[PDB]
């Protein structure tokens, strides 16, 4: 096997070749400098996972050198690979040479061509890095890896300093959430002595038999930062803005890379998370709320990229609740299909918006389905995937199999929380795609509509033996469940033809009532997060940097050298050059010393 | 036997700076730059043939190569040089840095280069002897014997856009607070050898002689003031951190003299060499005073560094909240933070080294330095604005430069000794991503704020990128594969650390 080296050296190879070409090789070699880096990435992943499916599925280790080794501190550089790993290095792979190959048509006549390929080759091999870790120091230069490449890649349109500002707080934002997952890292190397994951998982049970407190700290610090790179509650408000940058670099981070983070570290540590079920109902409710959240938050807004930024915090959230009902297979299914048709919705609104002009409202726009036929089949079958159309759309047993799981735990509320939370989904979705569609076939595009049907759910990651078996659901209420999830995003379907596509009556009496304006505006800035955020935050940063500005601590140690000179300029007044003075001074020290020698005796 | 030549090349290169400026204007460069190849090649030749990795810990003292010479015999006094993995650690940093430093100052051909080239060197040398010597009286001596070259460097060859006068100002400044900082340690050396005299009946000021001696509570703890207050002015550690930024800002434009002399943290290594064994219970009762300080110093050098719209402040106070991390690491028991300690100065010193020399290229190219002023250069050059957006990168934290090792072993340590403080050290963290950012922000993205800004400026020549490039190289390395600066301090830092934790 051994060639995961490879797996990361060539797209290091391919961000190195084309920083330091900075912009001398032409678009055509620099796009095949970094398509080729990526394809060949892919390429020996296939491979890998060629003989990995030879061999018993049978975990490879391929230790390159020790990181760091001072005492028992022993980080070691090692890439470790199982069925999750090879699920999501796949993945990656997969989606982002689609992606690079559709940002290689999409990017021609640009400025930073060679920059933006160097920074998404960067961007894949710290992804790379973060999914094949033997330990979670390996996993947090990774994390921090994708965090700046989320930083280079939002603002890549430097020159509007709103793509700046969106990028420092999506920097910002995550490097809060990496600062909760290093207490994690503190806390249970502090308990353990070891970050390597199997070995954390073997010595966790016998250190832990008398208190828990320590292990639950850690694994609520690992869903801290979980929550904070996958944007959900309560460190989400940087995915919305994060549309600054260009549309395959969201369709990256929405879909390839950077989102899926979180649900990877939650499930490769899901042993620390089963000897604390709290921390672990804990990530359920917190993934409910937030699809919640983004499902109430995506129905009134007016952009498409921010309805899609919505759609994946929903979809984040449901991973979440499946690893909250501990349904890792179907959390990792749904990874799969909502990358892939994530991918699709996001590229098929790059092609929209490149084919329009000037990044328009979705309200303006209207019956655009006559004017490009692939690109709205191609909305249409990742709008059908997203609102789980069932038996046609891999979706819908991603959700399925997400229900299942939480059925068969005994979770009654968050069934019905994503049972709203797909009601929602669809009434959104095609809200968003009746609303711009009514009223030269590049194979990303086509390869992306094959998996986002049940093509793409015909494929099971090979998770048996790495994550524990999901409890099986009686037939006949696994059925029902099936007949309730179908006729529920029908029903919103429909719905959302009734309302939207139309004259649009309901809805405009709707939003222009004074409750409706009240919740239009409430949801349009999600829930009043980012405003809290700015308020709690940022306002008193700002607030004590103006005050500190002319140095404090400067002046209170610079205040000696005012009374060393005021002391100075009083004592040079004795100096009068008078004569009388002088001799009315040696007598007035005349008495004072004697003074002083009867005094002392 | 080679520790004296470590320290009398620079000055007897500085010495031929000056001498050779009459065979040629553009001559003592030249002699600067293969003196300090000379003393970066011994250097290397004492790590290589040290043997520092095989090296286990075996107590206080154990010096891998040693020197004795007596200087003044009435008080028990002597040119006494010792090198182990620590010091020679931070020799190979100086030397490196006063290369750099030398190379930075090309191409600045004016009269009386010869003497700002002896500076450089006498600089150099002081920083040398400070890292080597074991004894007091020569420590101390060394210890301000750095000062007045530095002092004449930043007065009379400094900022050319300044008054004149702030650069008096800022000189005199500096000279000051660490002057009366070293009066303040010479005053806790000389009542610790007189309390030594009083306890045995011999003259000595020799570091070795002067551990184990036995003093009171209150007396250890006032001798621990003097040394922390000494070593509190040159880290910086706040509210003696005054002079810094005033000091950089007002140093010449090159930036040599920052990388020679104000870059370097001589501070931290005397505090782990004469701090913690001399007085290690007066240190564990000091400690939670220290670590405070260290988080205060941490979050007030970020809230500075947001603030200013200065280049060289903002890298001033980036260096205040590193030296707030040393600090914190410093005062703990645990060898892994200590050896993230040692691993964050000499990353911090590539990484500020490399910022400096940057922003010393910028106002070259754009005679500015308001960060309100410029913007969006990176479609300006060539070069310039991705070094820069990668050395803000490493002084940010990131993996894949050694300041993420540094600092996390450090904060890895420090959690294993005080959880809390760890956890507010790790906000600091996130503050010094917020100044990065910023700098980042203020500096090279967006739009153009001036006619200046708005101009196609050249591109960097091949010997400061190459330099820099250098820089970038070891930063990588040193963020990857950090595994023979630990084993090369790995036996200092344990001689060390195990000094301190059973003596009290
Ligand atoms: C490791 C696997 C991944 C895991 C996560 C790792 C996270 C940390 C990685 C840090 C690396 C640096 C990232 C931030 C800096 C990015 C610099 C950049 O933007 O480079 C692009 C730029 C070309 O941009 P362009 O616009 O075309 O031109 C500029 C003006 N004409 O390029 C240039 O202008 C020239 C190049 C500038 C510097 C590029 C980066 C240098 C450092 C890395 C390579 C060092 C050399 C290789 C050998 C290392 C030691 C063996
Ligand atoms: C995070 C990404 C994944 C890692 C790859 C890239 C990392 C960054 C590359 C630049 C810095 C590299 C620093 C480390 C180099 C290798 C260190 C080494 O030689 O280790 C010794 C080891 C021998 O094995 P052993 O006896 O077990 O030694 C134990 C070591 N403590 O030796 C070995 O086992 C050698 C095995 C092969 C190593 C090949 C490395 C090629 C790297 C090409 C990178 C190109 C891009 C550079 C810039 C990257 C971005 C900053
Ligand atoms: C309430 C309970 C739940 C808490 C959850 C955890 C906290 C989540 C925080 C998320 C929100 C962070 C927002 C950061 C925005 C940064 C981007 C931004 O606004 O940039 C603007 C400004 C740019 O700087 P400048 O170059 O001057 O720009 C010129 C004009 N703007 O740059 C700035 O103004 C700088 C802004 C700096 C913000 C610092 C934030 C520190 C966060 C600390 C979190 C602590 C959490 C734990 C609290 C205690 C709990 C017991
Ligand atoms: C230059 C060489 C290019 C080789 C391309 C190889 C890949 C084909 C195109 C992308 C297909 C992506 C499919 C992803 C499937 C993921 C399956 C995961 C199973 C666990």
């Amino acid at each position: 096997m051994n060639m995961l080296a490879l797996t990361i050296i060539l797209p290091l190879i391919g961000f190195v070749l084309l920083a330091f070409s900075r912009g001398r090789w032409s678009e055509n070699v620099s796009a095949i400098v970094g398509v080729g880096s990526v394809g060949l990435a892919a390429l020996v992943t296939a491979f890998i996972g060629v003989d990995f499916f030879a061999n018993g599925e049978q975990t490879y280790s391929q230790p390159l050198w020790t990181w760091m080794s001072v005492g028992d501190f022993n980080i070691g550089f090692n890439l470790v690979l199982d069925g999750l790993s090879l699920t999501m290095l796949s993945v990656v792979t997969g989606v982002g040479f689609l992606i690079h190959m559709y940002a290689s048509w999409y990017m021609r006549g640009e400025e930073g061509y060679s920059r933006f390929f160097a920074y998404t080759n960067l961007f894949i091999a710290s992804m790379v890095v973060l999914v094949l870790a033997d330990n979670l120091l390996l996993m947090y230069l990774g994390w921090e890896g994708v965090g700046l490449c989320s930083y280079l890649l939002i603002g890549f349109y430097y020159t509007d300093p709103k793509n700046g500002a969106a990028a420092m707080k999506a920097f910002v934002v995550t490097r809060v959430g990496d600062v909760f997952l290093a207490f994690a890292l503190f806390i249970l190397y502090n308990e353990l002595g070891t970050l390597n994951f199997r070995e954390m998982v073997e010595l966790a049970p016998a250190h832990f038999a008398d208190g828990n407190n320590m292990l639950m700290w850690a694994t609520l610090m690992l869903l801290g930062g979980a929550v904070g790179k996958s944007a959900q509650l309560p460190l989400q408000t940087w995915l919305a803005d994060a549309m600054a940058g260009p549309t395959p670099v969201s369709a990256l981070i929405h879909a390839a890379t950077m989102v899926t983070a979180g649900v990877y570290l939650i499930a490769r540590t899901h042993g620390l998370f089963l000897m604390t079920p709290e921390v672990l109902h804990l990530v359920g409710i917190v993934g409910a709320v937030t699809l919640l959240l983004a499902g109430f938050a995506a129905l009134v807004q007016t952009d498409i990229k921010r309805v899609l930024a919505y759609s994946t915090m929903s979809q984040i959230g449901y991973m979440f609740l499946a690893l909250g009902v501990q349904a890792w297979d179907a959390a990792i299914f749904h990874l799969m299909t909502h990358a892939f048709f994530k991918a699709l919705l996001f590229l098929a609104s790059g092609s929209v918006i490149l084919a329009c002009h000037h990044e328009q409202n979705i309200f303006k726009m209207g019956g655009l389905r006559k004017s490009i036929p692939l690109v709205y089949l191609c909305f249409l079958v990742g709008g059908a995937a997203l609102s789980a159309l069932p038996l046609v759309t891999a979706g819908f047993f991603s959700k399925d199999e997400i229900l299942a799981g939480a059925m068969a735990n005994g979770h009654i509320n968050l069934m019905v929380a994503g049972l709203v939370g797909a009601f929602m989904t669809s009434l959104y979705t095609f809200r968003m795609i009746f609303i711009v569609f009514h009223g030269t076939h590049s194979l990303p595009l086509i390869v992306l509509l094959i998996l986002s049907t049940f093509v793409g759910a015909l494929i099971v990651p090979p998770l048996q033996g790495v994550l524990p078996q999901t409890t099986e659901l009686a037939h006949g209420s696994m059925l029902t469940l099936e007949i309730t999830s179908g006729v529920v995003a029908v029903v919103g379907i429909l719905l959302a033809a009734w309302l939207w596509l139309g004259k649009r009556t309901l809805v405009t009496s709707i939003a222009n009532s004074a409750p409706g304006r009240l919740l239009s505006t409430w949801w349009y800035n999600a829930w009043g997060f980012d405003w809290l955020y700015d308020k709690v935050f940022v306002k008193p940063f700002l607030g004590i940097a103006w005050l500190l500005k002319r140095d404090p601590l400067n002046s209170m140690m610079n205040i000696p050298a005012v009374l060393s000179r005021f002391a100075g300029k009083g004592l040079l007044l004795s100096e009068n050059g008078y004569l009388r003075w002088y001799v009315a001074s040696m007598s007035i020290g005349a008495v004072v010393v004697l003074a002083l020698l009867m005094v002392l005796r | 036997m080679l520790l004296p030549w470590l320290i009398l090349i620079p000055f007897i290169g500085g010495f031929l700076c000056w001498q050779t400026e009459r065979f040629g204007v553009k001559v003592p460069r030249w002699i600067a730059l293969i003196t300090m190849g000379l003393t970066l090649a011994l250097s290397l030749q004492l790590w290589l043939q040290g043997g520092y990795s095989l090296t286990q810990s075996a107590g206080i003292p154990q010096w891998q190569s040693e020197f004795d010479m007596p200087w003044i015999p009435r008080f028990g006094i002597s040119i006494h040089l010792a090198i182990d993995g620590l010091s020679l650690l931070m020799v190979v940093l100086t030397g490196l840095l006063g290369v750099l430093a030398v190379l930075c100052s090309w191409k600045e051909i004016e009269k009386y280069q010869g003497f700002f080239h002896l500076n450089l060197m006498w600089i150099l040398g002081g920083v040398i002897g400070v890292f080597l010597a074991i004894d007091m009286f020569l420590f101390f001596f060394f210890w301000e014997m750095m000062l007045v070259p530095m002092y004449f460097l930043i007065a009379l060859w400094g900022h050319k856009a300044s008054d004149g006068k702030t650069r008096i100002t800022a000189a005199t400044k500096f000279f000051i607070y660490t002057q009366a900082s070293g009066l303040v340690m010479l005053i806790a050396i000389l009542a610790l050898v007189f309390v030594h005299y009083n306890a045995t009946g011999v003259w000595t000021f020799n570091y070795e002689e002067l551990l184990n001696t036995p003093m009171s509570s209150g007396v250890e703890y006032l001798l621990m003031l003097g040394f922390f207050i000494a070593f509190a002015v040159k880290m910086p550690v706040v509210p003696l951190h005054g002079w810094l930024p005033d000091a950089h800002s007002q140093a010449p434009t090159a930036g040599s003299v920052d990388l020679a002399g104000i870059l370097l943290k001589t501070a931290a290594y005397g505090l782990l060499r004469f701090s913690l064994p001399l007085f290690p219970n007066a240190s564990a009762e000091f400690a939670p005073i220290a670590m405070w300080l260290g988080v205060i110093g941490i979050f007030y050098g970020a809230w500075m560094a947001f603030a200013q719209t200065d280049i060289k402040r903002l890298i001033a106070y980036t260096s205040v909240s590193h030296m707030g991390f040393v600090l914190i690491a410093i005062y703990t028991g645990s060898q892994l933070a200590y050896q993230g300690a040692v691993i964050q100065m000499i990353a911090h010193g590539l990484s500020a080294a490399g910022l400096f020399i940057l922003c010393g290229q910028l106002y070259e190219r754009i005679h500015t330095r308001d960060m309100r002023m410029m913007g969006g250069l990176w479609s300006k050059m060539k070069w310039l604005p991705a070094l820069s957006l990668f050395f803000a990168v490493a002084t940010l934290g990131m993996p894949g430069t050694g300041n993420f090792v540094g600092e996390f072993m450090i904060l890895f340590g420090s959690f294993q000794v005080v959880p809390v403080i760890t956890v507010i050290s790790t906000f600091g963290l996130v503050f010094a991503s917020v100044y990065s950012l910023a700098m980042l922000h203020r500096a090279y993205f967006g739009k153009a704020k001036s006619q200046i800004a708005s101009q196609e400026l050249p591109g960097m020549s091949l010997r400061e990128l190459f330099m820099i490039l250098l820089l970038v190289v070891l930063l990588v390395l040193l963020g990857f594969y950090p595994q023979p600066i630990l084993d090369t301090s790995h036996s200092a830092i344990g001689n060390i650390q195990q000094w301190f934790v059973n003596s009290v």
